[PDB]
């Protein structure tokens, strides 16, 4: 395997704090790029580096390039506008007439908050199949709801008998605001798993919906939302 | 009927002065229209022929990016080459590259170029099939492997058949009243006694464009291939070229000699004698 | 490091006529490496305000350059081109011959 | 260098998709490039060209000689081809201006529809009602109190074919699955057990 | 653009 790698994958921090985004590519490419992608989903170039030199461009954002395989982003005095997914990219070369495709990293999703009091881990619930459709179809559909979390940094996954399944699974592409018109709304996420009824009526088949929540690195009685996994479960019935 | 768009670059490392120097030029046919010199206040690609000044700020801002990108390449190349050839960082060295495109009377790409030289000797060059490379040396055969692996030639073929030919077409249109109007030479013969037995006949061709010309002497319909002097074709300084050819002849036998001039600005070949 | 020795030409832009303004050219070509020194001479002295073309080169990679200045020729004055290069032992000087 | 393209596009699995982009101020140096983006992922290069037609292992692009429009073709589309497609032009080659892009949705072909709306059993601790519209060939709720995901596609590896589905859920006072999605056009033959 |  060879690709543009980027760390971390998720980040939630307070305004005014300082942070480092790091990007690495082992493709032999000489040209590296940083892209910002706001919530209105447009990719805006930020920086272009080539053989350790600035080509294109605030000094809150201070790119560093120790060598040609790494272009790191060091950010100071975080503000609310800094919230986006930051994509790192690279090219074989800057063209000198001909052109080179860019390869993109997986992104870093960065949310900045006025204060942590808005960060909430998800509640997760499972909704067993309706015995009505097992009549009509012989297939069984489980829905998983992850609700009331903030920020929208979550990964949902299905586990059957202790191992992760990608089969019969449809998850929402992205979490959605519970109440899209409010500033302090939380997010919900939905998913469904479908097997055939014989698989489901067996009391030994064990289903677990798992959301990985990425949260905090707090005076309140409620425990703080640090990165964690939350799951809900059901066993076969009927 | 051939036209061409070419770029030439000279990269010269200057040890002891501490920074290298890059000079880039571009020609359409025999007319220079751009230059880039990295030893300047803050280097910019500048116009050197009137038919290209009419281009806007986003042309000049783009060609300057293109130059500085290519200078970055030549800077890495000079150090890498010192490596490949096992040299000290104490000598001064030279990189030369040339690329571009010929457009035939067919309206298609006749020949494309991508070649380099190190210390005056060939390094690597694109084959006329535009698919493979020709590497002179072991060191160059490195580069050949690397460039066949990333398949650089197809990428570069796409530039030659695409943006390159079209720029040539755009330049030829903007500059048509100089670049597509050949200037025929003005010609005359001069006579200069060497002794009382011999004399010199010197055939002149002045003020022509483009630079390709054939100038030859004949004695009674046969061409002289020995005992003749030809200076190489030279610029006047004004956009035109000059050449002459000279023959030493027996006195009184001057009228046996003819000068023959061929040039694209002539309807047909020219034959001329010394006129007393 | 191949070395090639400059070919030198001294000549005027237009055919030389007395008291009529002109340009005096010195054309050096076929040389390698690119480092070269070229002076136009008037009666043994270095001429001033001498411009030159951008460094470029031929298919065999050897460099060429045009050095030039305005001058008004008269019959008593003598002109030359003087050239220094690593392939030459001391400068070579070519005189202006009005018929060449 | 500024491109224009359809906002959305629909396609059935296995058909050929053609997306048409418009670049009327294309300069001489500009190439035409198409990128793909999945939700949550880095954009991925598809194809680039200057003139005429180009074709590789994944897609193909046609450019008229006038060069001011281009057409991206996806040959035989899978559901893994659902993504946003960007048309890019020029920039000296390395500065990429991504636009809105075109949202391509590839749909499964449904042999026989069996549209039904089922109610789901939540554990005694939770009082959220969940409704599942399924096995059809879907719009938002006007109510703030009801949440409806848009159409999502299911593939069962053991099973022969694919299935469309949508999920609605609410905590509303008298929420009946009877009419959870009727801001949408329901098939007349929709099965409602009750 | 390619580097030697
Ligand atoms: C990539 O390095 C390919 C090398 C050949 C491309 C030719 C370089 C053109 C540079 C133009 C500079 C303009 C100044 C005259
Ligand atoms: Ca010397």
């Amino acid at each position: 395997d060879t690709a543009v790698s980027q760390t971390p994958k998720y980040l939630v921090r307070q305004t005014g704090k300082n942070e480092s985004l790091k990007c690495e590519q082992n493709l032999g490419h000489n040209a590296m790029y940083w892209y910002k992608q706001d919530s209105k989903k447009l990719l805006k170039i930020m920086f272009i580096y080539n053989n350790k030199e600035p080509i294109l461009n605030p000094y809150r954002f201070s790119p560093k390039s120790p060598d040609k395989a790494h272009l790191n982003l060091h950010i100071k005095s975080l503000e609310l506008g800094d919230s986006a997914v930051y994509f790192c990219a690279s090219s074989q070369d800057l063209g000198a007439g001909e052109v080179y495709e860019q390869y993109f990293g997986p992104g870093t999703r960065l949310t900045v908050i006025e204060d942590l009091k808005k960060v909430f881990p998800p509640k997760v619930a499972v909704f067993e199949p309706s015995e009505a459709e097992i009549s009509h179809t012989q297939k069984a559909t489980l829905v998983c709801l992850a609700t009331g979390f903030y920020p929208d940094h979550v990964e949902l996954s299905w586990w059957v008998n202790g191992k992760e399944v990608h089969s019969g699974v449809c998850t929402d592409p992205q979490p959605l605001k519970e109440q899209p018109a409010l500033e302090d709304s939380r997010y919900c996420l939905s998913s469904r798993l479908r097997v055939s009824a014989t698989f489901w009526h067996n009391p030994r088949n064990h289903f677990r919906c798992q959301v990985q929540f990425y949260g905090l690195s707090w005076t309140e009685d409620r425990d703080k939302p640090i990165t964690q996994k939350i799951s809900a479960e059901a066993w076969g019935r009927a | 009927g051939s036209h061409s768009l070419r770029y030439f670059g000279t990269a010269v490392s200057r040890p002891g002065r501490g920074e290298p120097r890059f000079i880039y030029v571009g020609y359409v046919d025999d007319t220079q229209f751009v230059r880039f010199d990295s030893d300047a206040a803050s280097p910019r690609t500048e116009p050197r022929a009137p038919w290209v000044e009419q281009e806007g700020p986003e042309y000049w801002e783009e060609e300057t990016r293109r130059a500085k990108a290519r200078a970055q390449t030549d800077r890495a190349d000079l150090r890498t080459l010192r490596g490949y050839y096992n040299q000290s960082e104490a000598g001064s060295h030279t990189l030369q590259w040339m690329a571009g495109c010929d457009l035939g009377p067919n309206g298609r790409l006749l020949r494309g170029y991508h070649q380099s030289a190190y210390d005056g000797k060939d390094y690597i060059a694109l084959n006329e099939d535009l698919r493979s490379w020709i590497a002179a040396d072991m060191a160059a055969q490195n580069t050949q492997r690397k460039w066949e692996a990333t398949r650089y030639a197809e990428r570069f073929r796409a530039y030659l058949e695409g943006p390159c030919l079209e720029w040539l077409r755009r330049y030829l249109e903007n500059g048509k009243e100089t670049l597509q109007h050949a200037d025929p030479p003005k010609t005359h013969v001069t006579h200069h006694p060497v002794s009382d037995h011999e004399a010199t006949l010197r055939c002149w061709a002045l003020g022509f464009y483009p630079a390709e010309i054939t100038l030859t002497w004949q004695r009674d319909g046969e061409e002289q291939t020995q005992d003749i002097e030809f200076v190489e074709t030279r610029p006047a300084g004004d956009g035109t070229f000059q050449k002459w050819g000279a023959v030493v002849v027996p006195s009184g036998e001057e009228q046996r000699y003819t000068c023959h001039v061929q040039h694209k600005g002539l309807p047909e070949p020219l034959t001329l004698r010394w006129e007393p | 490091a191949i070395q090639r020795t400059p070919k030198i030409q001294v000549y005027s832009r237009h055919p030389p006529e007395n008291g009529k303004p002109n340009f005096l050219n010195c054309y050096v070509s076929g040389f390698h490496p690119s480092d070269i020194e070229v002076d136009l001479l008037k009666n043994g002295e270095k001429m001033g305000k001498v411009e030159h073309s951008d460094l470029s080169f031929s298919k065999d990679w050897s460099f060429y350059l045009l050095y030039y200045t305005e001058f008004t020729p008269n019959e008593k004055d003598e002109y030359a081109c003087r050239v220094n290069h690593v392939t030459l032992s001391g400068p070579r000087t070519v005189k202006w011959d009005r018929d060449m | 260098a500024k491109t224009t393209q359809p906002i959305s596009m629909d396609s059935y699995e296995g058909q050929e998709v053609n997306i048409t982009c418009n670049h009327n101020d294309i300069a001489t140096s500009d190439y035409i490039m198409w990128y793909q983006q999945f939700p949550n992922q880095g954009p991925r290069f598809i194809i680039q060209g200057y003139k005429a037609n180009i074709a590789n292992e994944v897609a193909s692009l046609f450019i008229p000689t006038d060069r001011k429009s281009s057409t991206l073709s996806l040959p035989r589309v899978a559901l893994s081809d659902t993504a946003v497609y960007y048309c890019l032009v020029g920039g000296g080659g390395y500065v990429l201006t991504f636009g809105r892009g075109t949202s391509l949705i590839v749909h499964p072909y449904i042999q026989n529809p069996d549209p039904a709306v089922y109610q789901l059993r939540g554990s005694k601790s939770n009082d959220t009602s969940v409704c599942l519209f399924t096995d059809f060939d879907v719009s938002q709720s006007k109510d703030s109190d009801v949440h409806i995901t848009d159409k999502c596609v299911l593939d069962m590896r053991s099973m022969d074919f694919k299935s469309n589905g949508a999920v609605a859920w609410s905590n509303k006072s008298d929420f009946a699955c009877t009419s959870a999605f009727k801001d949408s056009v329901i098939p007349a033959d929709t099965f409602f057990p009750g | 653009g390619g580097a030697i």
